[PDB]
């Protein structure tokens, strides 16, 4: 699987 | 131009062969919507900006490169140049990419 941290691209807001 | 790392191995050999031009590095997740929902802008200043040399990294499959530079947060842009760190700074802002390489260019 290829997962690791959060993503806070345009996540954040 | 562009430069994927796909190794630590391409990781140095990358600031080698890119010169004495600024370096960007984007560690985004391809896995990720959010952090590649970015590389519209990051990658398109490959033409905007020919003059710098831009990198791009699986913070997944090259936990090799993230766990030296220890990244825990997707995108994260890091700056090279001439092997040296010069600056860095994550979060969604592809606007502050072109503030930050007029910066340090």
């Amino acid at each position: 699987f290829r997962f690791r941290y959060v993503c806070e691209g345009p996540s954040h807001g | 131009m562009v430069k994927q790392i796909e190794s630590k191995t391409a990781f140095q050999e990358a600031l080698d062969a890119a010169g004495d031009k600024l370096v960007v590095v984007d560690f985004s997740a391809t896995w990720c919507g959010p952090a590649k929902m970015i590389k519209p802008f990051f990658h398109s200043l490959s033409e905007k900006y020919s003059n710098v040399i831009f990198l791009e990294v699986d913070v997944d499959d090259a936990q090799d490169v993230a766990s030296e530079a220890e990244v825990k947060a997707t995108p994260t842009f890091q700056f090279f140049k001439k092997g040296q760190k010069v600056g860095e700074f994550s979060g969604a802002n592809k606007e502050k990419l072109e503030a930050t390489i007029n910066e340090l260019v």
